[PDB]
C-alpha cells in the first residue's frame, strides 16, 4: 500500500492533540530536563518515538511535562546498563491523549529528537524520575572547501543549472564531470587533485548517497530526502541495520560531512545480517531490505505493553519458525496481519511475517524484523 | 490459553510458559 500510513502511528489513536512545535535551545546551555525511564534505544534527531506510559509516576511527569516545555531527555544508553550513558537526544513532544480504558491511567505519546547533548550529572530525585545536568553540542557547519583559496576572478561560475529532469542514463556522469571540473577548478593551485577535494564536498556526499539508496525506493530528488546537509545526514543515519556502538559513533560525529564520509563508509562495508544468538542465517542479502514508509527502512514502533520494537522491512527472510494463525489485532501496518516468527535455532524471537488481506498488493511475505537481535554479521 | 508478553506466543502448559519467559532474558 502507500507509504503514509506507517509514519502517522493509526494503531495507537486517532484523535491525537498535536501542537506547533517550536522549542529550541542555544548551544552551550546547562539545563535539566527529565528523563523518561524504561527507554532504551538511540534517537537521532528528527526521528519519531511512539509511546505508550502506562505507570502512573511517567504519566504524571508527562502531564507536567505538557503544561511546561514539552520536551524530555533520551539518554543513548551505551554497553552497560544501570544509568550507564554518557550521551543522547532531546525529544520534543507533540502527540498526546488520555484514555481510561479498564480504569489506570493511559496515555499515549509521539516525540521526535530535536538536538544533541553530552551528560555531566545524573541527579536522581526520589519521586522515582531523575533529572539529568546535560551539555547542549553544537550543530556546526563548515565552510566550503574551496573557499579558503578561492580565486576573486572566478566566483561567478559557481552557481551551477538546477539537475536536468531526475535519474536518467548519461544525465548524471555527464553533467557531474563539468560540475566537479567546473566548481574545482582552484585545486590547481593547491597540490591536491580535483576528485580528491570531490571526496571532501557536500553535495557530492549527498548524491552518491542518494544513488546507493535508490535501490531502496522511488523518492523523488526534490523532496522526501531533505535538501538541508543536517537533516539528510541524520535521516539517512536513521534508517540503516547495523550495531548500537556505530549509531553512539555517528551521533559523536559534529561536522556533516563527517557524518556522510562514516555513513557512506559503514554503508559500502555492510553485507550482512544474522541472529544475535547464533552464527548464521539467510537474511544475510542486505540488497533485499525495502521501505513500505516514508521514514525510510525502519521506524519506531510501540506495542500494546509498551515496547518500542524498531523494525526493519524485508521482502524474504529464512531460518525462522511462524507459529500462530495471523492476527491482526494490533496491527502497526493496516492492511496486513501478524504471526509471530521466532529463531529456528536458538529460539529467540525476531519480528513478524505480515500476511496480506486483499487481492492488490503483496499476498505474503513483508517480514519486519526486530532491531534488538540482528547482529550485522558483515565477514 | 496462555499469553506471552513483548513478542506475543502462546503455548499449552505452564511449564512450557516458564521455559518461554526464561529464552526472552537470555
Ligand atoms: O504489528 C504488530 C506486531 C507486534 C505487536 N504486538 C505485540 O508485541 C503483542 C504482544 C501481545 C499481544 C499482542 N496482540 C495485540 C493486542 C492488542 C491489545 C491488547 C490489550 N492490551 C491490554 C491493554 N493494556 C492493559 C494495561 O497495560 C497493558 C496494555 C492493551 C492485547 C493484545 F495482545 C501483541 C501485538 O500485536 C503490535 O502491536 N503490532
Ligand atoms: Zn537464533
Ligand atoms: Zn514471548
Amino acid at each position: 500500500f502507500d507509504t503514509s500510513l506507517p509514519t502517522s502511528h493509526t494503531y495507537l489513536g486517532a484523535d491525537m492533540e498535536e501542537f506547533h512545535g517550536r522549542t529550541l535551545h542555544d548551544d552551550d546551555s546547562c539545563q535539566v530536563i527529565p528523563v523518561l525511564p524504561q527507554v532504551m534505544m538511540i534517537l537521532i534527531p528528527g526521528q519519531t518515538l511512539p509511546l505508550q506510559l502506562f505507570h502512573p509516576q511517567e504519566v504524571s511527569m508527562v502531564r507536567n511535562l505538557i503544561q511546561k516545555d514539552r520536551t524530555f531527555a533520551v539518554l543513548a544508553y551505551s554497553n552497560v546498563q544501570e544509568r550507564e550513558a554518557q550521551f543522547g537526544t532531546t525529544a520534543e513532544i507533540y502527540a498526546y491523549r488520555e484514555e481510561q480504558d479498564f480504569g489506570i491511567e493511559i496515555v499515549k505519546v509521539k516525540a521526535i529528537g530535536r538536538q544533541r547533548f553530552k551528560v555531566l550529572e545524573l541527579r536522581t530525585q526520589s519521586d522515582g524520575i531523575q533529572q539529568a545536568k546535560v551539555q547542549i553540542l553544537p550543530e556546526c557547519v563548515l565552510p566550503s572547501t574551496m573557499s579558503a583559496v578561492q580565486l576573486e576572478s572566478l566566483n561567478k561560475c559557481q552557481i551551477f543549472p538546477s539537475k536536468p529532469v531526475s535519474r536518467e542514463d548519461q544525465c548524471s556522469y555527464k553533467w557531474w564531470q563539468k560540475y566537479q571540473k567546473r566548481k574545482f577548478h582552484c585545486a590547481n593551485l593547491t597540490s591536491w587533485p580535483r576528485w580528491l577535494y570531490s571526496l571532501y564536498d557536500a553535495e557530492t556526499l549527498m548524491d552518491r548517497i542518494k544513488k546507493q539508496l535508490r535501490e531502496w525506493d522511488e523518492n523523488l530528488k526534490d523532496d522526501s530526502l531533505p535538501s538541508n546537509p543536517i537533516d539528510f545526514s541524520y535521516r539517512v543515519a536513521a534508517c540503516l541495520p547495523i550495531d548500537d556502538v556505530l549509531r553512539i559513533q555517528l551521533l559523536k560525529i559534529g561536522s556533516a560531512i563527517q557524518r556522510l564520509r562514516c555513513e557512506l563508509d559503514i554503508m559500502n562495508k555492510c553485507t550482512s545480517l544474522c541472529c544475535k544468538q547464533c552464527q548464521e542465517t539467510e537474511i544475510t542479502t542486505k540488497n533485499e531490505i525495502f521501505s513500505l514508509s516514508l521514514c525510510g527502512p525502519m521506524a519506531a514502533y510501540v506495542n500494546p505493553h509498551g515496547y518500542v520494537h524498531e523494525t526493519l522491512t524485508v521482502y524474504k527472510a529464512c531460518n525462522l519458525n511462524l507459529i500462530g494463525r495471523p492476527s491482526t489485532e494490533h496491527s502497526w501496518f493496516p492492511g496486513y496481519a501478524w504471526t509471530v516468527a521466532q529463531c529456528k535455532i536458538c529460539a529467540s524471537h525476531i519480528g513478524w511475517k505480515f500476511t496480506a488481506t486483499k487481492k492488490d498488493m503483496s499476498p505474503q511475505k513483508f517480514w519486519g524484523l526486530t532491531r534488538s537481535a540482528l547482529l550485522p554479521t558483515i565477514p | 490459553p496462555f499469553q506471552c508478553n513483548q513478542c506475543g506466543a502462546s503455548f499449552t502448559q505452564k511449564g512450557n510458559l516458564l521455559r518461554h519467559i526464561k529464552l526472552h532474558s537470555g
